[PDB]
């Protein structure tokens, strides 16, 4: 266990949070570059956190080019280290660095294609990610993008119930969840990806809400206040209110102006109100929008 | 009717063969018996009712236990420490908000320390190589339920009940795959409440015929018959509650007409 830690040379701190720290590091014997995620255990002495349990157990089932590889787990008496492959940057910072130029449309298309492939793999393996946001999407110089951070991920051979606390950040949260539905479905991950597709295209967040009710009204104001025809059941749902403003759907070509007809179609289906009607990752991969997809490399301002 | 429904069943059928405990581990154990185990599981069922945990949590913890005992010699007086750790891990994996360790120490009558429970959590995780996402009888029942014509809450409750009992007795149930136990529990519950049998749609889905389910079926039927005489009773009590339509009170057929 401690033999293993001494074979790593810490290079620099590349990430930090309530979860702990992430170091870039090198294997001194093999030369392998690596990301070490360090979780302190003495902070609650409640044992291994649920968030590590799910990330470790689920990630080691998932081997796919667009899902971050977990390389190893090292468990000492007070520290837990997860060893991951290293990638140069995340989508949030890259979008930010691309503000003046924009992300070229062919790179946007490649990224969405890759993200869907990774998500399809997750879902066909009964894993829900549940926290897809630009900061958990990692990229390298060769042009790949990968789903990362599976601390909130959940196996769903049995249906997964809604927690108030353990949720996607507000801007990427599906309407079903806001409206108080009972179970998560795969549809909630596709909703998140659709929001991110739009943000890459426009250079602004699609639905930057201030609160739960504000997030909803921003969705309603863009996509139209849903009704029983659009979405059977909506008016029954727990947190639905008859006093809701009834907004008309905005012209979709004015929401994502840079997109062609194929792009508009794909995003419509990714943002369908009814979770059962919302397109699946596997079916999205077949959409004509990906007819011509290629694999460009990003200008990483590293 | 899900999107990845087929891909998932296929995946679970793969993983249930890999997470499979050693069939005859109990006799290579120096100190513990099927009976002690049965007492332990019956206890955890009780523990789950106390802290209002999901049924999947229970099934998972039992999977963790059988696998740990598949490779580690455990002594009588440490058996419940293994079981408590399994439940703690199960709760963390599956529950939205797991009970605190302090609760898991309390429910043991301070037979063990917070420190012992935490160390055992580490050792269980090490012995299982962090592979916690195991296929259970519940997971396969959930899949099978989509094939109800129509749904009958009574049938669902009763199948859950039969599957839950099968956890208690390592003999004969260790030698059957979850997908098979699930198949038998579903047919038996269906036949009891509605007089219908294993539907053609599920024969196509699973490849299981009533013929292939038979051995587990005969075993499960006996366990349903002798259920009220069994030394362990926590499950039958659980399932006479209204939450489960009192299905633990239904009288089993005296024969299955095979
Ligand atoms: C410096 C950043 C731009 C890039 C960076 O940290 N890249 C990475 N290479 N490998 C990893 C990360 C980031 N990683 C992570 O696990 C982090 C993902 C984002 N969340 C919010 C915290 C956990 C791993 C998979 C260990």
């Amino acid at each position: 266990p401690l033999v293993d830690m001494e074979n790593f040379q810490k290079v620099e701190k590349i990430g930090e949070g309530t979860y702990g720290v992430v170091y870039k590091a090198r294997n001194k014997l093999t030369g392998e570059v690596v990301a070490l995620k360090k979780i302190r255990l003495d902070t609650e002495t409640e044992g291994v956190p649920s968030t590590a349990i799910r990330e470790i157990s689920l990630l080691k089932e998932l081997n796919h080019p667009n899902i971050v590889k977990l390389l190893d787990v090292i468990h000492t008496e007070n520290k837990l280290y997860l060893v991951f492959e290293f990638l140069h940057q995340d989508l949030k910072k890259f979008m930010d660095a691309s503000a003046l130029t924009g992300i070229p449309l062919p790179l946007i298309k490649s990224y969405l294609f890759q993200l869907l492939q990774g998500l399809a793999f997750c879902h066909s393996h009964r894993v829900l990610h549940r926290d897809l946001k630009p900061q958990n999407l990692l990229i390298n110089t060769e042009g790949a993008i990968k789903l990362a951070d599976f601390g909130l991920a959940r196996a769903f051979g049995v249906p997964v119930r809604t927690y108030t606390h353990e949720v996607v950040t507000l801007w990427y949260r599906a309407p079903e969840i806001l409206l108080g539905c009972k179970y998560y479905s795969t549809a909630v991950d596709i909703w998140s990806l659709g929001c991110i597709f739009a943000e890459m295209v426009t250079r602004r967040a699609l639905f930057p809400g201030d609160s739960e009710i504000d997030q909803l009204f921003r969705i309603f104001r863009t996509l139209g206040t849903p009704d029983e025809v659009v979405w059977p059941g909506v008016t029954s749902m727990p947190d639905y209110k008859p006093s809701f403003p009834k907004w008309a759907r905005q012209d979709f070509s004015k929401v994502v102006p840079p997109l062609d007809e194929d792009g508009r179609s794909l995003l419509s289906q990714m943002l369908h109100y009814d979770p059962n009607k919302r397109i699946s990752a596997k079916a999205a991969l077949a959409h004509p929008f990906f007819q011509d997809v290629t694999k460009p490399v990003p200008h990483l301002r590293l | 009717v899900p999107d990845y429904h087929e891909d998932i069943h296929t995946y679970l059928r793969e993983m249930e063969v890999k997470c499979k405990p050693k069939v005859g581990y109990m006799k290579k154990q120096p100190d513990i018996t099927n009976s002690m185990r049965a007492i332990l599981v019956d206890w955890l069922v009780e523990v789950g009712e106390e802290y209002k945990l999901q049924n999947e949590t229970l099934h998972l913890a039992v999977n963790y236990i059988d696998r740990f005992l598949s490779s580690m010699s455990v002594l009588r007086g440490k058996l419940q420490l293994v079981g408590t750790a399994a439940m703690l891990l199960a709760s963390k994996f599956e529950e939205i908000y797991p009970p605190e360790v302090a609760e898991f120490v309390y429910i043991t009558d301070d037979t063990y320390t917070k420190k012992q429970v935490l160390r055992m959590e580490h050792l269980v995780l090490k012995v299982l190589t962090f592979d916690l996402a195991a296929p259970t009888v519940n997971q396969f029942l959930t899949q099978y339920f989509l094939h109800q014509q129509p749904a009958n809450c009574k049938v669902e409750s009763l199948a859950m009940f039969l599957g839950e009992l099968s956890l208690i007795d390592a003999d004969p149930y260790l030698k059957y795959l979850p997908s098979v136990i699930a198949g038998a529990a579903f047919h038996l519950a269906l036949y009891t409440v509605t007089g219908q049998s294993w539907p053609e749609s599920l024969i196509r889905k699973t490849g299981y015929t009533l013929e292939s389910l038979k051995p587990c079926l005969m075993d499960l039927h006996q366990t349903y018959l002798k259920a009220p005489q069994h030394a362990q009773q926590s499950i039958r009590e659980k399932y006479k509650n209204s939450k489960y339509h009192g299905v633990s009170l239904l009288n089993p057929p005296e024969t299955l007409n095979l």
